[PDB]
């Protein structure tokens, strides 16, 4: 796809297992002859390799260069998969290639799920790290005559999990900030063993003892970046989008976001003492700001959870006046970093009118009192 | 100074950084030689292994049973959007739910051997633009187009003939593909290319 | 081995009792079995106590659940209750450790230590309270110890108050007002029963003096003590003594007592009415006049609901 | 009576005024004609005025007085009614949760679809929750749970075996999944008092539908295995908390055949 790479139109896989990449240039009516941009060789280990020999047609490339190779030796059938390590790929390129369990003939491969690619531009297309949360888990289909095999991509969280006992390796490849972020997610992550959560909490809070230290240096510590990255990634889809059109996002989604942020809110609230309370002070300020932000998002989402319950649409239509243009082009972030007066008026209408039912209504009145 | 604005700025900056991330493929990256973390052994890359095998589902015997007798031709495949698998033995075709397996659908419509099957998107503006996907089936004689959909009540699979038959006797349609324009291009064992338009007619692109 | 163990509870066999006893020190299952096994309360309790005291890792939450269970079955009692008290302290210390930001996650070891077992009071005090400056905990601990020494007790109080000052910024005069009252009331509830940690006489002025460098509303100081669990009658006599005893202005005391009397009369129906509104605290004690004529007998202690 | 008492004011002056007030207060109390005297049903739109309100004023204090008294007697319904007028929304739901909560646990054969505590439950939720709801989230949550359990009852019996499982699972109270039965233990003690009481019937409802639905069929995809695993997890659950339950693990009777 041009989204993945503007220049590269096609990839050819040979019987040898060599991958050829060709660039092109279209126009409204004329194609351009393809040129061979690059070539990749099979790892026997390296180049002269006959490991991939022979390679069957079954082989296919998964959007964002994930290579599934079906090889039929002249002794048996072998399956290999190559996935670029996106993380180190945040500059150098590296591919992790491993053998796979399937031994039977491989009829056809397909992707059960959309591709994980983050952006629709060559820039940040491949960042899996960013869309690890949002993008659905990647699942791959291998069809054999005998049965269907399902393969699952391993997320960075899983990688960290394996590494839980040594996380330097994650640190090395991925970087400290990312390690912190994943560490935070594991700590919060639900159905996890206490050992895992505690260890991840320990890493997040203290890093590795007498090894990797967790710190602001005369920039902000990895902890801050990790937490912020986490927050940014979850919200990334919704953040820019307009809140109201009916609400742009569905109720299920609202509940999902609210629940997730709630977990984070509680987490930070609980271990706020550690983070808060000059590089050190700057870290304190930054963390304080982030925590306030998480709570604020919680509040906005909470209100929306409320609105979903009922008769929101009718009031909206009747209410909107001259201010309306401003209202409609309000983004979620606008709520995140609030536009207080309009909401207050609207909320008052929700209460004044019958729409809010029972417990909900009490809550807004509480809200207006508290932060209004 | 305000923390709230401050936090917003931090996230936005980071978001920007995430978006800027380098392009996946560059010739410069492996101009000398490829860095490979390649083990022959499963789970050889302990922490790193990109993929794991979650499960294996065998073809249901109930499905297989109606594949027992096949003189002429066999073929099978997976439909990516459907999350269903298909099996073709001679004239008949089966579709089976990936997740279930018990649930299978059978086509009794086709009289003749089935050369090829394919899943395609509907055209922008025909009577069936609404349907999510179309199933193209080619036999020696004809090409049939049906509609696939999911019942919202049962959540079962609904197949309806969108009676559209295209005579393609000579062709021996080897391959079928589509552009999401809704245009369908197929090739017979007759050289490189042909294109179908439902609005039946076949027109060779590569000129007859 | 079969994990048939639950069935074991059922077995009547006279052989069974000695079996459990010998095996008693995944034995914990045997013991969960044992206390349950004992229909008798006394025997059951003795086991859970040992269960809690035991050297295999068992979470404090469980250790306490054992005690909660053991206590329910209520010198054995003596040991059990002391245990509950000390265990509770660790829970508090443990909770604070989470909030504290001075701590490092990797020094998880402390939590492991806390949940792992009951600890020496001195160990808890010297090791935890002082280094982590948990003044409240230290105070509570010394309550249980029953350490009387007023200087040490007071000195500890001074630190708590001083620490409180540090965090405050001023806008939150009210905010701090609440937080301050909140902190004091909590500790106050635990200690207030005993006079040594909670010298009401010594403490009240100390608090007023502290808060004095803040915006003031009358009744702010006394209300906390009332909430603390101190009775209206107790507060009254001591306060009156403070009033009369001091050679000085105590405008503050007069005001607060004024607020106290007003607070008290409304709360019980007994005291209620007219001779009162006039009262704007002085030695024009409404109660004092009442006492002279009828008698000193107020009534039973009145406490805030 | 109200009309006559009102004349008392005709003698203008204090004393008489209080006498009037006391008389009305005395009338409300012991006559217990709250709706007529005090008012009724919000449908938003505050109170629909009672006869006295038409006359007006001290009416809130009388309500608290009456309501508290209702509490002594235990005349629930009157209390709920009184608190609604009081506009103590949180209090109403809480009393309400209690009323609906018991009567839920018990023995079956009831609940016509039209009037009573359940019906009362429906009234309040629809009524308050949409509108600027002043109640605690916690209070409302238990409220919804009680309603969900009730709808489960309606459909439990009157057929609809399949539907009952779906709803019960939605409750997220009982382990349908794996051996996560124990997590259901950890989250059990935490449970509010109102629900903690109700679980007995939740179990056994499950083993019932589970039984009847899984009547061994006659003569193909039949996954009997599920709706079987569910019973298993449920039994482990029941096995873990029998002591903290009324004492009817006669789930066993329904369990087997």
């Amino acid at each position: 796809e041009n989204s993945e790479s503007l220049d590269c139109q096609l990839l050819a896989v040979t019987h040898a297992g060599v991958r050829l990449y060709f660039s092109t240039c279209p126009f409204r009516a004329r194609p351009n002859t393809l040129t061979l941009v690059h070539v990749r060789l099979p790892p026997g280990f390296s180049a002269s390799s006959t490991v991939e020999k022979p390679s069957k047609v079954h082989r296919a490339l998964y959007s964002k260069g994930i290579l599934l190779m079906a090889a039929s030796e002249n002794d048996n059938d072998i399956l290999w998969c190559v996935n670029h390590d996106t993380f180190p790929f945040q500059k150098p390129m590296m591919e992790t290639q491993m053998t796979a369990g399937v031994d039977g003939h491989s009829w056809a491969l397909s992707a059960i799920d959309t591709p994980l690619n983050k952006d629709h531009i060559p820039i940040t297309d491949s960042p899996v790290v960013v869309q690890q949360h949002m993008l659905p888990p990647k699942k791959f289909v291998l069809l054999s005559a005998q049965g269907s095999l399902m393969f699952h991509k391993l997320r960075p969280v899983d990688q960290l999990r394996h590494l839980l006992v040594e996380i330097e390796r994650f640190f090395k490849l991925h970087q400290e900030d990312q390690a912190c972020a994943t560490c935070l997610i594991l700590a919060c992550s639900t159905c996890d063993r206490e050992v895992s959560a505690w260890a991840t909490r320990a890493f997040f809070r203290y890093g590795g003892e007498a090894q990797m230290r967790f710190t602001t240096l005369p920039v902000y510590s990895g902890k801050h970046n990790g937490i912020c990255i986490y927050f940014s990634r979850i919200m990334g889809n919704i953040w820019d989008a307009s809140l109201v059109v009916e609400s742009s996002v569905p109720c299920q989604l609202l509940e999902s976001v609210l629940q997730e942020l709630k977990g984070l809110q509680e987490f930070l609230d609980r271990n706020s003492q550690f983070a808060g309370g000059e590089a050190q002070l700057s870290e304190k300020i930054s963390l304080q700001a982030i925590q306030q932000l998480v709570r604020k998002s919680y509040q906005a989402l909470a209100l929306w959870k409320l609105l979903c319950e009922h008769q929101f649409t009718i009031i909206v239509a009747e209410l909107q006046k001259e201010l309306q243009e401003q209202l409609k082009i309000t983004t979620f972030k606008d709520l995140v970093i609030r536009d207080k007066e309009l909401t207050g008026a609207l909320i008052a209408s929700l209460i004044n009118c019958y729409i809010r039912d029972n417990a909900a209504v009490d809550g807004i009145s509480l809200h207006l009192q508290d932060i209004c | 100074q305000e923390a709230l604005e401050n936090a917003g700025r931090l996230i936005d900056r980071q978001l920007q950084e995430d978006r800027m991330y380098p392009d996946l493929s560059e010739l410069l990256m492996v101009s000398s030689g490829m860095d490979m973390d390649y083990p022959l052994q499963l789970l050889s890359v302990p922490n790193l292994p990109e993929i794991s095998s979650i499960r294996r589902v065998p073809l249901p015997p109930e499905l297989v049973e109606q594949f027992g007798h096949m003189q002429c031709n066999c073929m099978m495949g997976v439909f990516p959007p459907i999350s269903r698998a298909w099996l073709t033995i001679d004239s008949d075709i089966f579709m089976w739910n990936y997740e279930d397996g018990g649930d299978l659908a059978y086509f009794d419509g086709l009289s003749e051997t089935i050369l090829a099957v394919g899943l395609v998107k509907p055209k922008a503006g025909i009577f069936q633009p609404h349907v999510r996907h179309l199933l193209v089936l080619a036999t020696p004689v004809d090409i049939v187009i049906l509609g696939l959909s999911y019942a919202n009540l049962s959540g079962g699979m609904q197949l309806l003939p969108d009676p559209l038959s295209l005579p393609t006797d000579n062709t021996y349609l080897l391959t079928i593909t589509s552009t999401d324009n809704g245009r369908i291009f197929l090739a017979g064992k007759d050289g490189c290319l042909y294109e179908v338009a439902y609005q039946k007619i076949n027109h060779s692109k590569s000129s007859l | 081995q079969v994990d048939l163990a639950d069935k074991l509870l059922q077995v009547a066999s006279p052989f069974l009792e000695p079996h459990l006893v010998r095996m008693a020190k995944r034995y914990m299952d045997l013991l969960w079995r044992y206390y349950e096994k004992n229909r008798s309360f006394s025997n059951a309790a003795r086991v859970l106590s040992r269960l809690a005291d035991m050297h295999t890792e068992i979470s404090l939450q469980q250790r306490l659940e054992y005690i909660a269970r053991a206590i329910l079955s209520a010198e054995f009692l003596h040991e059990l209750e002391e245990k509950m008290e000390v265990a509770r302290i660790q829970l508090q210390i443990q909770e604070t450790l989470q909030r504290q930001y001075s701590h490092h996650s990797s020094v998880q070891d402390a939590v492991s230590q806390l949940d792992s077992e009951l600890m020496d009071i001195t160990k808890l005090y010297g090791e935890f309270a002082d280094p982590f400056k948990l003044a409240e905990c230290k105070l509570a601990i010394i309550h249980c110890a029953g350490y009387s020494d007023p200087i040490l007790v007071q000195t500890l109080w001074q630190d708590i108050i001083e620490k409180e000052l540090s965090d405050s910024v001023t806008l939150s005069s009210s905010d701090r007002m609440h937080a301050l009252s909140l902190k004091i009331v909590l500790l106050g509830k635990i200690y207030a029963g005993t006079p040594r940690f909670f010298p009401l006489d010594f403490i009240v002025q100390f608090l007023e003096q502290q808060v004095c460098t803040l915006n003031w509303d009358v009744g702010f100081v006394i209300q906390t003590m009332n909430e603390i669990g101190v009775p209206l009658p107790r507060l009254l006599e001591v306060y009156d003594q403070l009033f009369k005893s001091r050679d000085p202005k105590p405008l503050h005391l007069l005001d607060c007592i004024h607020v106290l009397l007003i607070r008290y009369v409304e709360n019980p129906s007994q005291v209620l009415n007219c001779e009162r509104r006039r009262f704007t605290n002085l030695c024009l004690d409404a109660v004092c006049g009442y006492l002279v004529e009828l008698q000193s007998m107020s009534s039973s202690v009145a406490v805030q609901a | 009576a109200l009309q006559y008492f009102y004349f008392l004011r005709d003698e203008k002056d204090s004393q008489g005024e209080n006498m009037f007030l006391r008389c009305v207060s005395e009338l409300v109390i012991e006559s217990r004609e709250f709706d007529m005297i005090l008012g009724k049903l919000e449908n938003d739109g505050s109170r629909k005025p009672g006869v006295i309100d038409k006359f007006t004023s001290d009416t809130k204090p009388i309500i608290n007085k009456v309501a508290s008294v209702a509490e002594n007697k235990g005349l629930f319904e009157e209390a709920a009614k009184l608190y609604d007028l009081a506009k103590n929304a949180d209090k109403v739901l809480e009393l309400m949760n209690k009323l609906l909560s018991p009567v839920v646990p018990q023995i079956s054969a009831p609940q016509s679809n039209k009037e009573r505590l359940k019906n009362m439950a429906l009234s309040i939720a629809e009524r308050y929750r949409a509108q600027g709801i002043s109640a605690n989230k916690f209070v409302d949550s238990t409220f919804y749970l009680l309603l969900d359990l009730i709808t489960f009852f309606d459909e439990y019996h009157s057929g609809h075996i399949d539907r009952a499982f779906d709803i019960i699972e939605r409750l997220k109270l009982v382990p349908l999944n794996q051996e996560s039965v124990e997590e259901r233990v950890a989250a059990f003690r935490n449970f509010s008092d109102e629900i903690r009481h109700n679980l007995s019937e939740v179990l056994l409802a499950t083993m019932n539908i589970l039984f009847t639905q899984f009547k061994r069929l006659k003569g193909i995809e039949d996954r009997d295995s599920q709706l079987r695993s569910q019973a298993r997890t449920l039994i482990t659950f029941a096995g873990m908390i029998p002591y903290r339950t009324s004492g009817d693990t006669n789930a066993r009777l329904v369990q087997m055949e």
